[PDB]
RNA sequence: AAGAUCAUCGAAACGGUAUGCUCCUGAAAAAAA
RNA sequence: AAAUAUGCAAUCAAUA
RNA sequence: AAGCAGGAUGGGAUACAAAAAAAA
């Protein structure tokens, strides 16, 4: 409790689960999944910018600096903005931004490989 | 305290969550009293919730809900809508559970049907001898199954026999199991057929009663070469005899017997015997007779005095008060059996001595005797068993008012005729059925889909005609009769029957 | 005489020498600490009664009645308590003591007990680890501590017990199920069965309505399930039957194990096939930690690289974590009972929700603080033995406000204070 | 009567789930009653108050 | 239908800058309220007192130099509310409300517009019991607001209700960089 | 002791059994005192303990043989010692009195006068302890002496308890000597308090594990009215007392700090007995042995049943259940035969494994016991002597669908059997796991159908009439079950309902609804504890629901039912509405009752109010014939 | 909120100047080892 | 004990 | 086997296939 994170009332606010099972993940974890499940959404959907991302799709290419800064990058600090963002003005949970994007891309998920849900926190 | 049960779960189920419905589900289904208009109010609160739900427990909501025959649109629906979820990465007991209920429910529908039967094609190989066993069962039960899952589970069942050659008993169980579930559906296939003929050749003594009955009706089913006649000098007479000097397994002979759908004249004969020597003793009587009387008439003996008699034993109507509604409804369904073979044999249909006026006067009494016990005890039964009830009724009625009942006995008739017992959706084919176009109407205690060289063996029942196959069943008959009478008093007329 | 319901709060006395041979595997919970506060080197230890240990000790000698019942007959077994018994409370309430008091009652009264007081330990000390195909990291060191530790009190117990022939031969490596090893190597399988049939198909075409595309399709079919069963044969899983086809007992097997570094686990496990499917004595797996058998572990591993698990492997996931985890198994034992404790000493309950590992709200035990009269009889214990020095009377209530009556706190207080 | 086809069972061949059915009716309302922002490219410089 | 809502509750809430204006405002209300014309009783509000609200500003008080010296300008606000429950008389508690206003006092008003909804279907006379055939062969305190207790909880329990959705909202909705959503385009 | 001075584990491989000890009356105990009056007084820092000896000395000279206490006036100013002296004498007394023709008449009005002045100094008392806080041996007395002669109060018993509680597990349990000089005389003797509740009977036991501790509230929702929660209490400021606008010089000419941010604490329930109870239940489960007692397996059953709380934790319930139905099979007939009604009654709530067979065991041997005493002149005697063989035999604290734990010319026997006969058919048809036959239902029921009519209603004050509430509790058990109630005995109970209704009315005590609702609130009151809407809406459904197709006589019931509860229709329960309207709107239902405005517009009422309810399914539902 | 309580790993395993990749603001904090 | 699973500020019960 | 003004650390399981009287 010294230094547990979730705070004294467990806060997850980067966490996301799906409704369908147990299945519980981060915005991070999130992200990796959404760029290494680019076929399954590019197949939905359906040299060019549509598949510029398609390199990422690669384990080993995420784990290289080459991939990692890139996914980095592409998911940066939330919960670090502006040093005026304190108090009443303290960053909030971009989890629901996450959910809403997982499900408009129709991600699966990897323990029930279901299409929709993917509620904000955890259940 | 001072509340109605019934009422309050009643208002629950209107206004309660996924799990405060699962409990009254599963109350409904351990309670006593099972209501119809209850049932149909669980059913919408189930379509109503099912996104609400996880396949496990879908799964247990198809089993409460199997546990008392009751199937309706909105299980269907809600049952097509989850089905994709829970077919998402299957096991083989969750596909051969699903085609279990499905089949239990009458859930018989294109959408319901096609990726079961798909999965389990695919994944055929992954089931194991009892799990393989089950599915044999139930396809053999289902109405005009796949060739091709046919062929597959006779595959399956010939390979899992080799890989397996006490362990004699398992596997002649495990080989004329299989065997009986594919010959349920007749077709042609050769290794599984070649297997069960050398292990009988190789092991015809070691054969147990049952595991020899399953051989000979499956045999006579399939019209293989021969399997019975190895069995035949393998001196079935003493283990027939260890059947009969007991009364447990006599009745477990009885009800194997009626499973299997044998009607051999030299074990009827001895169960018959067996039966009358046993109901001089009164435990028979009170926990044996009721039921095994019922299976006799259903294996319909050739003799038709006999269960005439021992259904009017005086010792047996004295000691009806004290048997239970359910006792007593076997017995009427008996008495109703046997009229139906007594009026199909003096109209002709059948073949025989018919009843004459003493053992009909005699079995009237005795039906008279049942129905006014029954009548104060008759909301102290199943569904089936009320339907089953309205369908002797039926009978009766049609026999008397078109043997004589008593006016009270008529009225109570009447009423049975009239009473509702919610039957569950009917079974039919899917391919052949263009469910699209079709509806429902209760006729009799049935659901009938309506839509807007075979010796033709004929049965008649209060004035109807059809041209049933040679071996039609008594029961499955009289219920069919009755089905088309109930549905020219609604209105309806052209009935084809396949 | 025995124990009565009157009795609830008075300490029982064991010689040191026969608490040390009754409990080998060392004493759970923290009750070490207050036998290593004693000044005396000689004195016997107290443990006390509490209602918690009296219903579960009631449960036991109902179990045992009934199941010597049944082996001299050889029903009942509906009217005895199955699955087993989850002792959860706050932290000090004195789960562990409820253990070090009902597992030597039980052994006495010739219980064979597997008792494991540290379960973490086979999750957080240094052991050498290594992958198998299902998924479980084998730990052959531990496997063998294992064995010994069972071995030290249960080795006669294992020799008088024969073996089953049907469940021996079963276990992996690892110690997973033979056909959930099968299960692991499906994909590979599935492969190779695609490619043979392509093949088949090729083969057929050079070769080359409705009837024949049916025919065709069912043939393929047939074929397709052969292959299938033919690789699944080829498909080999190594046994230890091979080396030890004729154990004449249990502690064969676990003599073979601790012999062989390579089938540690599968000793380990055959023995706990052979305590499910055993039916001459009454068993009792007992574990004092329990839930911390479920955290990560401190070894760290690629495969669970992510925010879930940083990298930690999930302690459930090694060989003796995962064996220790599993309670619904006590349906399976048929002459058996699972005791698990829980322990909040590194975090707190917080939502503990043990209905989802498996247990339900009938097997639950709630310990709690010492009532004022089981507090007295603590303090007086503790003086007795001399623990505490020169602790007054007339503040035995403020004391017991002060710490709550939580025995950990109580104990720590009087240490400091006295 | 009593169809055996349900307007669920119909709407299922089209592959309408429903829960997609739901979220999807949820989402409708939402949008008639709220608003359309959806964060989309430029949207901050709309919901970003003027300060002349 | 505009012909059937109630004024529920209309709650003024004085703000001044000044102790002596808001005392002012407060006796030219009691006033007003004493001279109302029509058991009946002056529309009497229930008072509902408000914190006092500060700001500062702060200088030095040199015009060069010595930053150690400074110097800070305290500014205060006062706030009071008065609550009417189930106003039947609204022309009459508006003027009183907006004439009692004294100097810079200001004043914010909450109305609550209530409609009742379908009205309660009437039950006839419940049928009367009769013996059978074997019977036969055998406001007042002055100062005090004059509306329904009740009345007044539901009031105010609408209101904390409101509050709290009210407050969920904003918290929820409050940006330091209005419009911006994370991973859009920045 | 083993070679280290360690007891052998022999001696702890078993757990004892507990016993029982009978309840010894107060006026016994009082006899002993004054018989051992003066060898106390000769058995018996310094201050303190003369000030005890001389308070000892004045209680037994109070309790046992030496303005007085005996006032009603100043019974409301006494003390907590002389509370309970005084209760503990009313006990006595009432116990002893429970226990030349006008000169008896004469003397029988007098001692009827002698016992009314009896129970209202009983009740001063007990007002008067509720108002005192009593100590823990103070507790004791009280609930011991309210266990003696049968009197519960629902408010006071919870305090003790959990003064018996605290006493039980404070630390000087089992050290603290008992001050009491009653307890000088107790059997077995106790020095302690832990000892002197272990020794409490069996059936003290089951009055603590079972003690109701329920609201008004909550009983009344039971019952079936509508009792919303009381609303907290709110203050409101007045112009009168206004706050000033400056706040800051209010608080500075303050001498303390008056006011701050609001902090309220709020009591928290304790244990309020929920350990004593599982302590008293552990006691139960443990004093199931082969050498028990009858009225102890009576006790333990009252200890498993349903109970106010779960005393058994998880398994050990249904444990105790199995052996305690063993033990019963394991007994014979005769020794059953005596305790009947409660075994029946308290098993007939739980359902295990050998209920089945304890319950068919159990109707054997009330089918031995009917046929032996007379129940299928001297027929007539034997029946007083059964009923009045179980009503005795029944435990104190406790109750039978009405029937108190007492004694019960012709009437009222008959009246007394048929409670007995239908409170039996109600026990055996509530089983769940025991379906009796339609032969012993017929024989149960023309055995209550014969008491009936022997009764003096069908062959007079409200005592004489069988109870609605033991009717609706029947009836319920009846719809329960699956059986039709048999015509005859149907008929009987119309009767006496019709009887009572018409001699409430009788006797009874701009307004066009108001007298209709107080006359309806007076016959559902507490005072009388005869009637109840739910039980009506049970009598309702039960007419509605008669054997599939005398009219007269039901007609005359609904009406009278519906105009019964109509009125304070819009005050019950959902569920109790929803079965009144449903029962009449059946097809066995007079037609006139659902033509009324009244009836339409409490059902376009309760539509409007359960949309969820489908209107057509109204009058078929809970296995009824519609009106189609 | 931290410094907490409790409970582990533990001594330059301290220190954090320095270093191109990344993040926030803004039209603009660029290049770079 | 079938109650809970337990860290604390700088505003608000005249309203959480 | 630490007579410590250090440093780091504070992760519970779930939608799953492991112990292999009714045509019921
Ligand atoms: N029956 C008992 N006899 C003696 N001491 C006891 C007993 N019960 C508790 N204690 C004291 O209280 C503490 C018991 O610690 P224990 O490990 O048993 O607790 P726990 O409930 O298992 O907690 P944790 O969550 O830490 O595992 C020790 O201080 C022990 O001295
Ligand atoms: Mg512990
Ligand atoms: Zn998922």
């Amino acid at each position: 409790a010294a230094r547990r994170v979730g705070g004294i009332g467990r806060r997850c606010f980067l966490t996301l689960h799906c409704s369908a099972c147990s299945f519980f993940f981060q915005t991070s974890d999130a992200i990796k999944l959404i760029l290494t499940q680019q076929h399954h959404i590019l197949r939905k959907k359906g040299a060019a910018s549509k598949f510029s991302l398609l390199p990422l799709a690669d384990a080993s290419l995420l784990l290289k600096r080459r991939g990692a800064l890139v996914l980095r990058s592409l998911h940066g600090d939330p919960l670090v903005g502006s040093r005026r963002q304190r108090g009443e003005f303290a960053p909030q949970a971009p989890t629901a931004e996450m959910a809403k994007m997982l499900n408009k891309s129709c991600v699966p998920c990897p323990r029930c490989k279901r299409e929709g849900r993917w509620e904000e926190g955890k259940k | 305290r001072s509340g109605y049960l019934p009422a309050q779960r009643f208002l629950s189920l209107l206004k309660a969550s996924p799990e405060e419905y699962r409990s009254l589900l599963r109350e409904a289904t351990q309670a006593k009293i099972v209501d119809p208009a209850f049932l149909r109010v669980a059913s919408q609160r189930f379509f109503a919730l099912s996104d609400r739900f996880y396949p496990p427990e879908i799964l247990d909501i198809l089993s409460d809900f199997a546990s008392f025959p009751y199937s309706d649109e909105a299980l269907l629906a809600a049952v097509a809508g989850r089905l994709e979820d829970q077919l998402v990465e299957p096991s083989p007991k969750r596909l051969a559970a699903l085609l279990s209920l499905s089949a239990r429910l009458g859930l018989c529908h294109p959408s319901i049907r096609d990726p079961l039967t798909k999965h389990i094609e695919e994944k055929m190989y992954a089931f194991d001898a009892a799990l393989l066993a089950s599915l044999c069962r139930t396809v053999g039960s289902l109405l005009s199954p796949r060739l091709p899952l046919l062929d597959g589970l006779a595959t399956q069942a010939q390979l899992l026999a080799s890989d397996l050659r006490v362990a004699q008993r398992r596997y002649i169980a495990f080989l004329f199991r299989c065997l009986e579930g594919l010959s349920r559906q007749r077709y042609s296939h050769s290794a599984l057929v070649d297997a069960c003929v050398a292990c009988a050749e190789q092991h015809g003594q070691a054969f147990p009663l049952h595991d020899t009955l399953r051989a000979v009706a499956s045999a006579r089913r399939l019209d293989l070469a021969g399997i019975e006649e190895p069995l035949r000098r393998s001196d079935m007479a003493d283990k027939v005899n260890r059947a009969t000097d007991r009364g447990d397994q006599l009745l477990a002979l009885l009800r194997h017997l009626d499973l299997l759908r044998l009607r051999d004249s030299q074990l009827l004969q001895k169960v018959s015997e067996a039966v009358e020597l046993h109901s001089q003793k009164a435990a028979f009587l009170a926990t044996q007779l009721p039921e095994a009387l019922l299976h006799l008439t259903r294996l319909a003996p050739a003799d038709l005095r006999l269960p005439v008699a021992l259904l009017s034993q005086p010792s047996l109507l004295a000691m009806a008060p004290r048997l239970s509604a359910a006792q007593l409804q076997q017995l009427l369904s008996a008495s109703a059996l046997v009229l139906f073979q007594h009026i199909q044999r003096r109209e002709g249909g059948q073949g025989g001595d018919p009843l004459i006026s003493r053992e009909a006067e005699a079995l009237a009494k005795t039906v008279e005797r049942f129905l006014d016990l029954l009548q104060p005890q008759f909301l102290s039964l199943n569904l089936r068993d009320r339907r089953a009830l309205k369908e002797a009724a039926s009978l009766f009625l049609v026999e008397a008012q078109g043997f004589a009942l008593a006016p009270k006995t008529v009225d109570f008739c009447c009423f049975l005729e009239e009473a509702d017992v919610a039957p569950p959706l009917p079974l039919a084919p899917s391919g052949g059925v263009d469910f699209q176009s079709v509806g429902l109407v209760e006729a009799c205690s049935r659901l009938v889909l309506c839509a807007d060289r075979e010796e033709t063996t004929t049965c008649k029942l209060g004035g109807v005609s059809t041209d049933l196959p040679v071996s039609i069943t008594p029961q499955a008959a009289s219920s069919l009769l009755l089905t088309q009478l109930a549905l020219i008093r609604r209105g309806i007329l052209r009935h084809e029957i396949q | 005489g025995g124990v009565g319901v009157e009795d609830v709060g008075r300490f029982r006395l064991f010689d040191r020498h026969r608490l040390v041979e009754l409990l080998p595997e060392g004493l759970a919970g923290e009750l070490s600490r207050d036998v290593e506060m004693i000044p005396s080197a000689t004195s016997p230890i107290g443990v006390m009664l509490r209602k918690a240990t009296l219903e579960l000790q009631m449960q036991l000698e109902l179990f045992a009645r009934v199941h010597a019942k049944s082996s001299a007959d050889t029903d009942a077994r509906l009217a005895a308590v199955q699955r087993g018994f989850l002792l959860d409370g706050h932290r000090g309430v004195g789960k562990s003591c409820v253990l070090n008091y009902l597992i030597p009652w039980a052994r006495e009264n010739n219980w064979l007990v597997v008792y494991e007081p540290l379960p973490s330990r086979y999750a957080r000390e240094i052991g050498d680890i290594k992958r198998s195909s299902a998924g479980v990291y084998i730990q052959s060191s531990f496997s063998q501590e294992f064995l010994e530790r069972l071995g030290r009190f249960n080795r006669r117990l294992l020799e008088e017990l024969p073996v089953a022939r049907r469940c021996y031969g079963q276990a992996a490596l690892d110690g997973v199920h033979r056909l959930y090893a099968e299960r692991s190597y499906h994909s590979l399988l599935e492969k190779a069965l695609e490619k043979d049939l392509d093949e088949i198909r090729e083969q057929r075409d050079e070769e080359l309505l409705l009837d024949s595309q049916l025919r065709e399709e069912i043939l393929l079919a047939r074929e397709r399930l052969a292959l299938w069963h033919t690789y699944r044969r080829e498909v080999s899983i190594p046994s230890m039957k091979s080396r030890l086809p004729n154990p004449a007992s249990v502690w064969e097997i676990a003599e073979f194990g601790l012999q062989n570094e390579a089938f540690a686990t599968q000793a380990l496990y055959e023995v706990w096939e052979q305590l499910k499917k055993q039916t001459q004595l009454n068993v009792l797996i007992a574990v004092d930690e329990w839930n911390e058998c479920f955290p990560v572990s401190e070894y760290v591993s690629m495969r669970y690289e992510g925010t879930r698990f940083n990298g930690h492997i999930p302690a459930f996931h090694l060989s003796t974590p995962r064996l220790l985890s599993r309670f619904d198994d006590a349906q399976q034992f048929q002459r058996g009972l699972k005791i698990c404790a829980t322990s909040w000493r590194r975090s707190n309950r917080r939502d503990y929700r043990p209905d989802l590992l498996g247990v339900r709200q009938e097997e639950i035990r709630t310990v709690r603080n010492f009532s004022p009269l089981e507090f007295a009889n603590f303090v007086a214990y503790y003086h007795k033995k001399k623990i505490l020095h020169e602790f007054p009377r007339e503040k035995l209530d403020y004391f017991y406000m002060l710490s709550g009556g939580n025995g950990f706190q109580a104990r720590r207080l009087l240490a400091s204070l006295y | 009567m009593r169809r055996l086809a349900s307007p669920s069972l119909r709407r299922l061949q089209e592959g309408q789930t429903p829960h997609s059915m739901r979220k999807s009716a949820v989402a409708d309302a939402r949008k008639k009653i709220f608003g359309y922002a959806c964060g989309m490219p430029g949207e901050e410089q709309w919901v970003r108050p003027l300060q002349g | 239908a505009l012909s059937a809502y109630s004024l529920r509750s209309l709650i003024v809430t004085y703000n001044s800058r000044n102790r002596s204006s808001m005392n002012a405002t407060i006796e030219n209300l009691k006033n007003a309220l004493r001279w109302t014309s029509p058991s009946w009783s002056p529309p009497w509000p229930v008072p509902r007192r408000i914190g006092r609200r500060q700001w500062r500003v702060t200088y030095l008080k040199s015009p060069f130099k010595y930053k150690y010296a400074l110097r800070h300008y305290v500014f205060e606000d006062h706030r009071y509310a008065f609550a009417f429950y189930d106003v039947n008389s609204v022309q009459e508690v508006v003027s009183a409300a907006l004439g009692a206003m004294a100097g810079e006092t200001c004043c914010s008003c909450r109305f609550s517009w209530r409609f009742a909804g379908r009205p309660p279907v009437s039950l006839p006379t419940p049928p009367r019991l009769v013996p059978s055939s074997r019977a036969a062969s055998l406001t007042v305190l002055r100062g005090h607001c004059p509306t329904d207790k009740e009345f007044i909880r539901r009031a105010l329990e609408e209101e904390q209700a409101v509050e709290r959705i009210r407050k969920k909202l904003d918290k929820k909705q409050l940006q330091w960089f209005p419009g911006k959503t994370p991973w859009a385009p920045k | 002791l083993l070679d280290t001075g360690e007891i052998v584990p022999g001696a702890f491989a078993s757990v004892k059994k507990v016993g029982d000890f009978p309840l010894l009356p107060l006026s016994l105990l009082l006899s002993r005192l004054k018989e051992r009056r003066q060898e106390l007084l000769r058995d018996w820092a310094f201050a303190r303990e003369e000030e005890r000896i001389q308070r000892k000395i004045k209680i037994l000279e109070l309790l046992a043989c030496g303005g007085a206490i005996g006032d009603a006036k100043r019974i409301a100013f006494l003390a907590h010692a002389d509370a309970v002296n005084l209760l503990l004498l009313l006990a006595a007394e009432a116990e002893t009195l429970a226990r030349g023709e006008i000169s008896k008449q004469e003397e029988r009005k007098l001692w009827r006068l002698k016992c009314e002045g009896n129970e209202e100094k009983w009740n001063l008392c007990i007002s008067r302890l509720k108002e005192l806080a009593l100590d823990h041996e103070d507790s004791f007395l009280v609930f011991y002496a309210m266990c003696s002669t049968n009197r519960f109060d629902a408010v006071l018993l919870p305090a003790l308890l959990e003064r018996l509680e605290a006493s039980f597990f404070s630390s000087q349990a089992l050290s603290k000597p008992l001050f009491h000089p009653i307890f000088e005389v107790w059997d077995p003797p106790c020095e302690s308090f832990a000892a002197l509740l272990n020794v409490l009977p069996l059936s003290a036991k089951a009055v603590v594990v079972t003690a109701d501790r329920r609201s008004e509230r909550e009983r009344r929702e039971n019952e079936g009215w509508l009792a919303p929660p009381e609303a907290p209490p709110l203050v409101l400021p007045n112009w009168q007392t206004m706050h000033p606008v400056d706040m800051e010089a209010w608080e500075k000419k303050q001498r303390r700090v008056v006011r701050t941010r609001h902090v309220k604490a709020k009591v928290i329930r304790q244990a309020d007995g929920r350990k004593l109870a599982a302590t008293m239940a552990l006691h139960g489960r443990q004093a199931i042995h082969r050498d028990a007692a009858v009225s102890s397996l009576v006790s333990v059953a009252a200890m498993c049943a349903s109970n106010s709380q779960r005393a058994l934790r998880g398994e050990l319930l249904p444990e105790t259940l199995n052996l305690l139905a063993a033990e019963l099979l394991g007994r014979s007939a005769d020794a059953l035969s005596p305790h009947l009604l409660s075994l029946s009654f308290l098993l007939s709530q739980s359902s295990v494994s050998l209920t089945e067979r304890l319950f068919l065991h159990l109707e054997a041997v009330l089918r031995g016991w009917l046929e032996e005493n007379g129940f299928v002149e001297t027929a007539s005697e034997k029946r007083r002597k059964a009923s009045e063989e179980q009503l005795r035999n029944l435990p104190p604290g406790f109750n039978v669908f009405g029937l108190v734990q007492s004694s019960p010319a012709d009437t009222e026997s008959a009246l007394w059997e048929s409670r007995v006969l239908a409170a039996l058919l109600s026990s055996f048809l509530r089983v769940d796991d025991y379906r009796p036959s339609l032969d012993f239902v017929l024989l149960l029921s023309d055995a209550l159908r014969n008491s009936l009519r022997r009764t003096a209603v069908l062959s007079i004050h409200k005592k004489d009439v069988l109870s609605l509430k033991e009717t609706g509790a029947l009836l319920s058990s009846f719809a329960t079950s699956g059986y039709a109630v048999p015509p005859s005995l149907m008929a009987c109970l119309v009767e006496h309902f019709l009887y009572d209704v018409d001699l409430f009315l009788t006797s009874s005590p701009s307004s066009s609804a108001e007298e209709a609702e107080q006359l309806s609130q007076s016959f559902f009151c507490s005072s009388r504890g005869r009637a109840t809407p739910g039980d009506c809406a049970t009598l309702l459904h039960s007419l509605a629901s008669p054997s599939p197709l005398l009219e007269k006589l039901r007609f005359e019931a609904m009406t009278q039912a519906w105009r019964l509860v109509a009125p304070v229709l819009h005050l019950l329960q959902p569920p109790c509405k929803l079965l009144i309207l449903n029962s009449l709107q059946t097809a066995h239902a007079p037609p006139d009752v659902s033509s009324t405005a009244f009836f339409q517009r409490s059902l376009e009422t309760f539509l409007r109010d359960n949309p969820d309810v489908d209107s057509s399914l109204l009058g078929s539902l809970f296995g009824t014939q519609g009106r189609q």
